[PDB]
RNA sequence: UGAGUAGCGAAAGAGGGGUGAGAAUCCCCUCCACCGAAUGCCUAAGGUUUCCUGAGGAAGGCUCGUCCGCUCAGGGUUAGUCGGGACCUAAGCCGAGGCCGAAAGGCGUAGGCGAUGGACAACAGGUUGAUAUUCCUGUACCACCUCCUCACCAUUUGAGCAAUGGGGGGACGCAGGAGGAUAGGGUAAGCGCGGUAUUGGAUAUCCGCGUCCAAGCAGUUAGGCUGGGAAAUAGGCAAAUCCGUUUCCCAUAAGCCUGAGCUGUGAUGGCGAGCGAAAUAUAGUAGCGAAGUUCCUGAUUCCACACUGCCAAGAAAAGCCUCUAGCGAGGUGAGAGGUGCCCGUACCGCAAACCGACACAGGUAGGCGAGGAGAGAAUCCUAAGGUGAUCGAGAGAACUCUCGUUAAGGAACUCGGCAAAAUGACCCCGUAACUUCGGGAGAAGGGGUGCUCUGUUAGGGUGCAAGCCCGAGAGAGCCGCAGUGAAUAGGCCCAGGCGACUGUUUAGCAAAAACACAGGUCUCUGCGAAGCCGUAAGGCGAAGUAUAGGGGCUGACGCCUGCCCGGUG
């Protein structure tokens, strides 16, 4: 049967990339949290 | 800079490339960021050679894991160039 | 005309269509096609302010010049061709300019006849000729509610208006279901009760048909949840027990007026509700 | 050769249908 | 602890050898089995090397293991023509100034982004342990540039280039039916084979192969132009010998535009059944190489949304075709010389290389998809191509499951004909109540279809003939329990309640007497709308206009739908 997981790289990269966080302020402070913890891979 | 000398980095020494020395070709290293155009003025200049059709391929790192630690191999990039008839080749000189 | 169908099957037993006698040609003329894309019903923010909309046929608007703007130039009627926007029928006109405008079509025109649309232009149907110089009584159709704005007024299939009398300031008209306005003088209005009358009494026959309209089904209140809906809840049919019928936004719709009270248009409401 | 080696476990879950009837 | 107990993840393997310390599981050979409208290939998504060669093998292999999609070493994707970007535009989004909003931000022009679309030039064989409409051998094609080679012209009396502008064209729905041709199958001919020891065939015997593209060139299936020529123009922001419009001339086709696919050229080239060396690092290639026709059969493909019919009337722009505005002193017309970039190219993609914790009985566009019977991408058996689907051995207990059978009876079982059985394939006979006259209706109920001959039938398809095919109707005969013999392709007759119906609904307990629908009715709404989404701006309704929209109620159709305004609105 289907699944919740169906990839697509365009999807993934539209709405949970880097730019799509710079876009609005929230996604800024997404960015923030990502930073202030030091992770190594932010975004995706 | 921008110089055509530096733009190769080392021959490509396999089994695959010494047959490819009958054709009249020879593989060679390139800059990931270089075109064929800078290529075919780089045998001109170096080998002087005259050039004919270019061809060039990048390829992803393969992964090379040493114990625990994994890691991505550095993207290299080789150039072929069909060199045209009756050209002494510099290789292996 | 009607063409009743053959009970072949259980949706030929009702549907019935028009004769689509006053169509011409199969097929628009290129030049004055514009794009329709379907909103679907919902508002830009992408939410849906109007219920069970979109998920019609794909339509192609035609450019109608219901201003009229020019003046004192004949025309002539070339065809006639269907239109999906709306149930009034479109009848091509070309202009001695050899300029060409879809326009609004009245029952009873015929191909090739003249149309000057000044003010100079006879009674004869399919003029538009402003208000002043209308014989009292006579029909009109396609009324602009102020000049050069386009006419709002009467656009739909079968309708008409006529004139009680009019003042230097304001023409008096009977808007269709009796109701009256004082319309500017100055505004311009075409005489001749729009075609098409028949299109009333078209039945569709079956679900099939409504959804190339497209209209969406539309749940009944009762059967719908009392979160979603006033009259929703009960143990199976709910009785509309509680006061007041109502809409699922909280106003009353039976009988009840949504009129704003104070408004720029109520001094022009000589005559209001004939039912 | 390092002949390195990782092993995971993971807890999962969960069902709960949970097909219990009565008493009523 | 339960235990050495459950499980070992659908569904064929057997033998011979080989490797090796170790072989049921690895490799090779010979049989056999399964898929074959796929368990076949080709390519997205996605995975990101899992591909290849040489080794290792403790762990990951529901088991051993010399073997792996494992672990180590190197090796492997080649493009002006394929896909995408140096072209365009849709939904949608971003969005200068701007319109709004405590702030943050929201909205929206110009403009830009964005394919799931439009535009666009390369096709045939060969090659490796791989990657090939990329490398190679042939033939080509598009665009751009002149140290060049010829041909034609003109110096503002202007040869030509001709737009960011105006038109033309691109440019589009569904269903159906003729037609032309082809990708594909099969027949007679042709060429290479074999005389077969199991009774009998140099014989209407047997096995195998039966050809080839984009293009540059010619014309043809045929469709579309509705006509072309002249004059006049309140128009297409300015202009136009362009378009649109108007008026005359000639209209039975001169002419205008596009064609699948054919014949010869592309090819004195290569594919090809079969021979198959030296030997090399003994795989098996190099290398040699015949015929290459004809008929029947043909679409779901193409000409093409071309034609016809229909309603629910069915994208957008650029590339192009022209027009002027505007640029001008050297340009055009053909040959030669060169230039042509940036990314994706491996493998797995019906799956053990992904969604699923797994090497999981499930899930995953689309493009090719054969033969015999058959209406057929039903069904059964088989080509092309794969698959031996990775725990087994043997006893043949209960018991559980998947099935096959059943003496005499039948639904006596049971909440309930649940399940199962039976019917079902084509042709023909025949067909009721009731009804909205369409139906009901494969009503029901019966008969015939297997094989042989008269019969290369009667009659049709194509063909000059010759031949290949589609094929009843019958007569006479032969057989078996049997005859659409296998396999899959309805069980009906009634009587009532509810619901017009199709459709939809709780994915993962309930699909329905529920929902919805067309119809019927009430009420509201006059455009700066009633209703809304929003603090607002904006937007939906609506490129709508009371025969149009919003909301309530009722549910096709037929007969109807009575009384009450005190109370509550």
């Amino acid at each position: 049967m289907k699944r919740t997981f169906q990839p697509n790289n365009r999807k993934r990269s539209k709405v949970h990339g880097f730019r799509s966080r710079m876009s609005s302020k929230n996604g800024r402070l997404v960015l923030a949290r990502r930073r202030r913890k030091g992770r190594k891979v932010l975004s995706a | 800079m921008k110089d055509p000398r530096d733009v190769l980095k080392r021959p490509v020494i396999t089994e695959r490339s010494a047959d490819l020395m009958t054709e009249k070709k020879y593989t060679f290293e390139v800059d990931v960021r270089a075109n064929k155009t800078e290529v075919k003025d780089a045998v001109e200049s170096i080998f002087g050679v005259k050039v004919d059709k270019v061809n060039i391929m990048n390829y992803k790192g393969k992964s090379k894991r040493v114990g625990r630690y994994t890691g991505m191999t550095s993207r290299r990039r080789k150039a072929i160039v069909k060199l045209t008839a009756d050209s002494k080749e510099i290789e292996i000189f | 005309a009607i063409k009743k169908y053959k009970p072949t099957s259980n949706g030929r037993r009702g549907m019935t269509t028009s004769d689509f006698a006053e169509i011409t040609t199969d097929k628009p003329e290129k030049s004055l096609l514009a794009p329709l894309h379907k909103k679907g019903g919902r508002n830009n923010q992408g939410k849906l302010t109007v219920r069970h909309q979109g998920g019609g046929h794909k339509r192609q608007y035609r450019v109608i010049d219901f201003k009229r703007d020019k003046d004192g130039i004949p025309g002539r009627v070339a065809t006639v061709e269907y239109d999906p926007n709306r149930s009034a029928n479109i009848a091509l006109i070309n202009y001695a300019d050899g300029e060409k405008r879809y326009i609004l079509a009245p029952k009873g025109i015929q191909v090739g006849t003249e149309i000057m649309s000044g003010p100079e232009a006879d009674i004869k149907v399919g003029n538009a000729l402003p208000l002043i110089n209308i014989p009292v009584g006579t029909v009109v159709h396609n009324i602009e509610l102020k000049p050069g704005k386009g006419g709002q007024l009467v656009r739909s299939a079968g309708t008409s208006a006529q004139v009680l009398g009019k003042e230097g300031k304001y023409v008096l008209v009977r808007l269709n279901s009796g109701e009256v306005r004082m319309i500017l003088s100055a505004c311009r209005a075409s005489i001749g009760q729009v075609g098409n009358e028949q299109h009333e009494l078209i039945n569709i026959g079956k679900a099939g048909r409504s959804r190339w309209k497209g209209i969406r089904p539309t749940v009944r209140g009762s059967v719908m949840n009392p979160n979603d809906h006033p009259h929703g809840g009960g143990e199976g049919r709910a009785p509309i027990g509680r006061k007041s019928p109502m809409s699922p936004w909280g106003k009353p719709t039976l009988g009840f007026k949504t009129r704003k009270k104070k408004n720029k248009s109520d001094k022009f409401i000589v005559r209001r509700r004939k039912n | 050769i390092y002949h390195r080696i990782t092993t995971w476990i993971r807890k999962v879950f969960r069902m709960n249908s949970p097909v219990n009837d009565e008493e009523d």
